[PDB]
RNA sequence: GUAAGCAGAACUGGCGAUGAGGGAUGCUCCUAACGCUUGGUUAAGGUGCCAAAAUGCUCGCUCAUCAGAUACCAUAAAAGGUGUUGGUUCAUAU
RNA sequence: AAAAGUUACCACAGGGAUAACUGGCUUGUGGCAGCCAAGCGUUCAUAGCGACGUUGCUUUUUGAUCCUUCGAUGUCGGCUCUUCCUAUCAUUGAGACGCAGAAGUCUCAAAGUGUCGGAUUGUUCACCCGCCAAUAGGGAACGUGAGCUGGGUUUAGACCGUCGUGAGACAGGUUAGUUUUACCCUACUGAUGACUUGAUACUGCGACAGUAAUCCAACUUAGUACGAGAGGAACAGUUGGGU
RNA sequence: GUCAGAAUCCAUGCUGGAUAUGCAGUGUUAUUCACCGCCUCCUUUGUUUCAUGCAAUGAUACAGGCCUCUGGCCUGCUUCUCAUCAAAGCCCUGGGCGAGAAUCUCAAUUUCUAACAUUGGAGGUGAUACAUCCAUUGCAGACGACU
């Protein structure tokens, strides 16, 4: 029960790419508009 | 990337949170200075 | 019964009419370059041809469209398809014909060589005037071919390059045909009248 | 179909005309328009007594015969351009809300505020060869003046398009801006 | 029978028992029926390329923001159009 | 020939020469769209309608048929999951009105995005309670059982009613009743990997394929426009919410 | 002949690119007889979808163009160059010298082009490295792979 029941209709007599399957998750290359609050210094009181 | 911690800042938005003190989650990213080395030209061709 | 290479200028040319000539010559064993493929023409208006290219993008393998009809946006790559459309390309002989063909949207290399013209497959000849036509460079840049304005720049650059070559040659076409008129006098008067029978 | 057809155009005095190829420069005192006619199959050629411009087509079918008189009307407009200009007067209309209109008169652009009680501001830049005077002393009027017709009369029409009502019956709400009169300035 | 690649008859010819060339593809359509073959000529059907042969010659019509394109055959109608090309017949150039 | 029944306890030889599913031809029936103009529409055939007639389209209804399948293509419905169509319910941009405003009705480009929570029934349909921008209609072997479920239908047990002298029968009702196998090929999803004017290392280019955002509400605009009055908008701006 | 114009379309951005058996730039290129390059000179073989001059560089228009431009030209690469005199041979800096060539007996492909790779020689200049297993890691992981 941790799975899809119906992959596909009979025709096309072929599994379509749009249906979701089992496989890799994470390690995907991926954002935009994330605000910088503070630029700091390593050289105390940061 | 390092780890993330929350910070407190005063909102400046008339939202109901105007002039109030909001906690926010915040990632620290460690960035020691990047040393410049080379330089690369690029011709623009009809291929790319 | 044929030359080593035959470079085609493809401006003024109609797309199918060109391709059908070019196909049969590849089968006869002639090796061909096509050049300035962006300027090649098609009958019908721009809107009409783009509506026909949109019917082509609608086609795809529904299972996995990675696999299916590759929609090729570049003018060089578009002409290449319609030549392959006029060849039995699954058979081994058909494949050999494509191998001969080289298509470019003008590089280095063959600016230095002459470009010929197929006269039957030509717009000023064929399309009865008023009847609206469309350039392939426009049709391709409508459908996501990015490199319109480079092929503007590079051509406009190497036209100035070629007009510098022209005025050297045009000066030393004068210079030979000046020295011809001396040489035609000094050799004896029988053989001057001999050449004016046969044109030279 | 039809073997020959030729209408001729009278050139007025303070103008010159230079038809090389199909393309026709018209220089007068005020400015100058150039315009191309490389659609039409037609032989333009001016005369020995050079205040007349004949124009002819052989073998004209009845659709393409109708492009002989379209040439004449466009070239006639280019003459009364470079002499006299083309003023298009437009008048504002409204019921309740008085519509408030400003001008960067050299540029030129027309911001239109408070159209039908609205807060969206509506800038309309004109085409390169036309200006916009606010007409003094007559209340509520814009005068559009330039040499070309098609540049001016677009630029008039673009203002009409911008200031258009939606989502309401157009017969009651007549709030707009409309061309009053086509004319010239100089006479 | 509303009709059906539906059911039932009459005359002749086919398919079944039958390939070959054409109709892209098809048991029944077209040409034409077959011993192994060399040369010549046609049939149906075709001649831009796939494809052997015409980007042949000559005269009209058509521009389609879903043109059209070859019998059986792989659908289209009533009703419209000041889109264009001709015709028929009245009325003062329209 | 000299001759009654019954079998759901059933058996055998066969049959796609022959029914019950899909598919195919057909489209009466169902569904959808045109043409003409008697009248309706205070007045006015045509904003919106449209009798008496008449021309089409569709295969989402149901027949008609028996071409395929009887040495078996696993017969309803739900759940899950994907995609496609447009004959568009909502959302976008228009046009028309018997359009003052608000609210609508009609039509064009439109399938980009969206179409819900429950009570009763096995239901498909249906009918209610509610929400919502809207709760449009369909296809893909009446999608989808080596995907599940087994409530229904359709074995054997048993009950009632009607029919039969009886065994038994019922498109009459009722309860109890087994849902088998992938490790093969392809497809799809992920994983390594030989080789190409040398090896090996780093930085790149981007043909081509896939694509992503989309709806609502409040505050001001404004009790303004418009209206005899009741009622009552919109754009720009600000702030949130749903999926 | 133009113009405005949409929840549309195509780009852009985003994901892949062992989705083009695609393409570019840069680093280092085998401890000194030991292999290995690059550039000439000249020989062994073996590849080619295809050697016999398998030849020729303005850019446009077509109800117009080009210039050697007070003139001349267009109506086709239908042209314009190239092709000789002894051998696909031998001698003199690219042109030029001479010489009884046949009985190759009536034709037999006119065996030698081109670049690409390769076997072994001459002379000129050069170079003295990495990857995998292994152990370790855990930003990764069914096993490979990846860090």
């Amino acid at each position: 029960l941790r799975k899809i029941a119906c992959i596909g209709a009979w025709h096309p007599a072929r599994v379509q790419f749009q249906v979701p399957r089992h496989g890799q998750k994470g390690y995907f290359h991926r954002e935009m508009n994330k605000k910088v609050y503070r630029v700091g210094n390593g050289a105390p009181r940061n | 990337k390092a780890g993330m911690t929350h910070v407190v800042r005063e909102l400046d938005k008339g939202s109901k949170l105007h002039k109030k003190e909001i906690v926010e989650a915040v990632t620290v990213v460690d960035t020691p200075p990047m040393v410049c080395v080379g330089v690369v030209g690029y011709i623009e061709t009809p291929r790319g | 019964t044929f030359k080593k290479v035959v470079v085609i200028d493809c401006q003024g040319h109609l797309l199918g009419r060109l391709a059908s000539v070019v196909a049969k010559e590849l089968l006869k064993g002639q090796q061909i370059i096509c050049v300035r493929c962006e300027d090649i023409n098609i009958s019908g208006s721009l809107h009409r041809n783009r509506l026909k290219y949109q019917r082509f993008l609608r086609l795809r393998m529904n299972s996995n469209p990675r696999r299916g009809p590759y929609h090729l946006r570049a003018p060089s790559r578009i002409l290449w398809r319609t030549i392959r459309g006029m060849l039995r390309h699954k058979v081994e002989r058909g494949q050999k014909a494509l191998a001969r063909l080289q298509v470019y949207e003008v590089p280095t290399m063959v600016e230095r060589k002459k470009r010929m013209v197929v006269p039957s497959a030509l717009r000023i000849v064929r399309l009865k005037p008023k009847r609206n036509f469309c350039r392939l460079g426009d049709l391709s840049s409508q459908v996501g071919w990015s490199h319109g304005d480079l092929v503007a720049r590079l051509e406009e650059k190497r036209k100035t390059r070629s007009s510098a070559y022209y005025q050297k040659k045009k000066e030393r076409t004068k210079m030979q045909t000046e020295a011809k008129q001396f040489a035609q006098t000094t050799l004896p008067k029988d053989q001057v009248a001999f050449l004016q029978q046969y044109g030279h | 179909k039809s073997v020959y057809a030729c209408e001729t155009i009278t050139i007025p005095a303070g103008v010159t005309v230079d038809v090389k190829s199909r393309v026709v420069t018209v220089k007068g005192k005020y400015g100058e328009i150039t315009r191309a006619f490389r659609h039409l199959p037609v032989d333009i050629q001016k005369t020995k007594s050079g205040n007349r411009l004949k124009v002819e087509m052989w073998y004209g079918t009845c659709t393409d015969l109708s492009c002989i008189r379209t040439l004449c009307s466009h070239i006639k407009n280019m003459f009364t351009g470079v002499m006299k200009k083309f003023q298009y007067k437009m008048r504002f209309v409204y019921a309740h809300f008085p519509i408030n209109v400003n001008i960067s008169g050299n540029g030129t652009v027309v911001e239109i505020r408070n159209f039908l009680g609205e807060k969206r501001v509506r800038i309309v830049k004109m085409l390169p060869g036309v200006k916009c005077e606010k007409a003094t002393n007559v209340k509520d009027e814009i005068a559009l003046t330039g040499t070309d017709v098609e540049l001016v009369s677009r630029s008039a029409a673009l203002i009409h398009q911008s200031t258009l009502v939606r989502r309401k019956d157009i017969r009651k709400f007549l709030d707009g801006i409309y061309v009053s009169e086509t004319s010239t300035v100089e006479q």
